Order: C-alpha cells, then sequence, then structure tokens
C-alpha cells in the first residue's frame, strides 16, 4: 500500500 | 552530472539446450541517466517480439532493467544484445555465450 | 526470514518532449507486486503479482489516486530543484524516491526509511528514529524543514511504522507461496582454458530465492577479492536469481581454489572443489 502523503521538496 | 555505464550481461533463463524453448535475457544494471536503448539479436537481425522490465534502481540510484524474449537455441543460431547509452561512445554488444 | 516492503519512484524531466516520464513499482522483498507507468494506456497502478489480483476495486482506485499524487508531487519538485539548483530549462532531470519498511522474523517493525535523489546523487534520506533527516547539501536543508514540520512527519511515521508493516503482513499471508519461500541456489562449476597455460574456473549460483547471496574465491584459504569477477545477480526471469563469480586459474592448480556460497536457503555454507 501507497504512502498517501507526499509532500513537495 | 551523474552518468554511469551499464553493465550487460546476456544469458538464458534455464540452461540452455538445443530444441527446448528458453528464455533470452539482456539485464542492464548500474546505470545513470534511465534513457537507454536495448535491442536483441538473433544472427544479428533485431528481434521485434521483445519485453521489459518496469524501470527500477538499486540502493545506490543506479537503473536496472531486464530485456527478455522466448527463445529456442539451436547449435548454429547466434544471439547477443545491443546496447546503447550516453556513456558509451557507439553501441556496444554483448554476444551470447552458452558455455559458461 | 525477515521481510520487506519497498516503492521505488523515478520522475524524468523531458524539456520540448510533452509531461515527465513517471514510473512507479512496488516489492516485496525481491518480488514485484505492482506498477504504474505515465506513458502506458491505462493511466492506473497495475497488478504485477497473482497475489495482489484479488484486492478489491477500493484498493485499485485508491492506490491509482495515491500514485497519482506521487506522480503530480514529482512533477512540481522538478520545477523547484531546478529552481534550487539554478539550471536551464533546456536540460533533462532525473528525482529518484524510495521508502518502505523492513520486519524482523517475528513480523514486528525493524525499520522504516525514506530517501530521495536529484540526478542520481543523494539528496535528503530519513533517520532510523523516523524524525531527522540527512540533507546533502543548503537546497536539502529547505527540504528538511517543510518535511520536519510536526503534522508531516506524523503522516510518515504513522505510515513506516504501521500501515506499511500491516500492508507487508497483509500481502505476505495472501501471497505465502511465492513470498514465504526460499529457493536454495543449485550450484556447479566450470572450466575453460583460455592458453595452455592458463583457465577460468567460474563458479555458478542458479535459481535461488531471495536474490541476497555471498559467492566468494578463496586460494588456499584466503580471500581471492582483488582477483575475482563477479556479475552483478541478475533475474531469470522467473521469479529467482543468478550469479556466478570467476577466476583465472594458472592450470594445474585447481585444487588449490574453492568456491564458497552463502545464502539464507542453504542450511550451511556450501564449499565447491576440484576433488
Amino acid at each position: 500500500l501507497l504512502f498517501g502523503y507526499p509532500v513537495y521538496v | 552530472m551523474i552518468q554511469r555505464t551499464p553493465k550487460i550481461q546476456v544469458y538464458s533463463r534455464h540452461p540452455a539446450e538445443n530444441g527446448k524453448s528458453n528464455f533470452l535475457n539482456c539485464y542492464v544494471s548500474g546505470f545513470h541517466p534511465s534513457d537507454i536503448e536495448v535491442d536483441l539479436l538473433k544472427n544479428g537481425e533485431r528481434i521485434e517480439k521483445v519485453e521489459h522490465s518496469d524501470l527500477s534502481f538499486s540502493k545506490d540510484w543506479s537503473f536496472y532493467l531486464l530485456y527478455y524474449t522466448e527463445f529456442t537455441p539451436t547449435e548454429k543460431d547466434e544471439y547477443a544484445c545491443r546496447v546503447n547509452h550516453v556513456t558509451l561512445s557507439q553501441p556496444k554488444i554483448v554476444k551470447w555465450d552458452r558455455d559458461m | 526470514g525477515s521481510h520487506s516492503m519497498r516503492y521505488f519512484f523515478t520522475s524524468v524531466s523531458r524539456p520540448g518532449r510533452g509531461e515527465p516520464r513517471f514510473i512507479a513499482v512496488g516489492y516485496v522483498d525481491d518480488t514485484q507486486f505492482v506498477r504504474f507507468d505515465s506513458d502506458a494506456a491505462s493511466q492506473r497502478m497495475e497488478p504485477r503479482a497473482p497475489w495482489i489480483e484479488q484486492e478489491g476495486p477500493e484498493y485499485w482506485d485508491g492506490e491509482t489516486r495515491k500514485v497519482k499524487a506521487h506522480s503530480q508531487t514529482h512533477r512540481v519538485d522538478l520545477g523547484t530543484l531546478r529552481g534550487y539548483y539554478n539550471q536551464s530549462e533546456a536540460g533533462s532531470h532525473t528525482v529518484q524516491r524510495m521508502y518502505g519498511c523492513d520486519v524482523g522474523s517475528d513480523w514486528r517493525f525493524l525499520r522504516g526509511y525514506h530517501q530521495y535523489a536529484y540526478d542520481g546523487k543523494d539528496y535528503i534520506a530519513l533517520k532510523e528514529d523516523l524524525r531527522s533527516w540527512t540533507a546533502a547539501d543548503m537546497a536539502a536543508q529547505t527540504t528538511k524543514h517543510k518535511w520536519e514540520a510536526p503534522h508531516v512527519a506524523e503522516q510518515l511515521r504513522a505510515y513506516l511504522e504501521g500501515t506499511c508493516v500491516e500492508w507487508l503482513r497483509r500481502y505476505l499471508e495472501n501471497g505465502k507461496e511465492t513470498l514465504q519461500r526460499t529457493d536454495a541456489p543449485k550450484t556447479h562449476m566450470t572450466h575453460h582454458a583460455v592458453s595452455d597455460h592458463e583457465a577460468t574456473l567460474r563458479c555458478w549460483a542458479l535459481s535461488f530465492y531471495p536474490a541476497e547471496i555471498t559467492l566468494t574465491w578463496q586460494r588456499d584459504g584466503e580471500d581471492q577479492t582483488q582477483d575475482t569477477e563477479l556479475v552483478e545477480t541478475r533475474p531469470a526471469g522467473d521469479g529467482t536469481f543468478q550469479k556466478w563469480a570467476a577466476v583465472v586459474v594458472p592450470s594445474g592448480q585447481e585444487q588449490r581454489y574453492t568456491c564458497h556460497v552463502q545464502h539464507e536457503g542453504l542450511p550451511k555454507p556450501l564449499t565447491l572443489r576440484w576433488e
């Protein structure tokens, strides 16, 4: 199951 | 800006024997950037029915791909993999050597 | 044995030739189970292992939504990093991302990780405490400050230490026959004369799973490390792996050399020889 919250660099 | 040369291996899925269907593999690994061209050759002719793995990478960030095709080895047929990449001033041809 | 779940993401900008390429793959140990490719027809997260096919439509729709948010995140990053490093609009650049979690042989959390690279070089990576980032340069310290804000740090924590772990275990159960297996290497040696005074000895390991293996040559007990050609472990294509190690031996000296194989499949490390 993928991470639900990727955030910008 | 980072450039690493692919290490190319050409090999069969199973021990090669004349008259049995096998799979011919070209594994390319250790490369950066991801843009790469890989053809499998039968008597120097580009094999058209060729699948490849999904682009992935190792812990050091360098990419790997597997190219593969069903084949039936015989005594006379010569197989090879031809690889091009920014790190190579010309395409590199690696011959299949069954007897390794 | 111990187990892992990892996702790997690559984005490559292609100025003038449309949107950046985006590829995502997930793996349990050394078995791929899902893919997304921005250039494919479907625009969906796709099964790549028989055992993941049993997941329902909520899974597929949600992973597709999620993988597309990763895609969009990377598409912004590519512009951000080009601005951070003062690079031109005309060149192609790569971002890579890997995260996931390890469990021990009791299936409890061992470690969680999340690493990012720009143009093949380390950018930022999460330490074992799941709180502190190791930042490569000044540009990555800016990233560090964003990502260590407590709300954000907590979503990541709760993923790696909880969700990642729970779903790995679920996958391990659902894919038992594939994933909870150990295939011992089938080993043999070959010998080839390169001249009438020298011979190549090659130690082979075939049909093994997992991929982790150590293959080393010894001469009367001393490690022949700088004189061994050792190829990268490679997939056979059927779910198992292959490797060889070769030494060039002056002819007449074959019995001096032993090959040593370590693999979690072997009950005892093997020693192979020309006697």
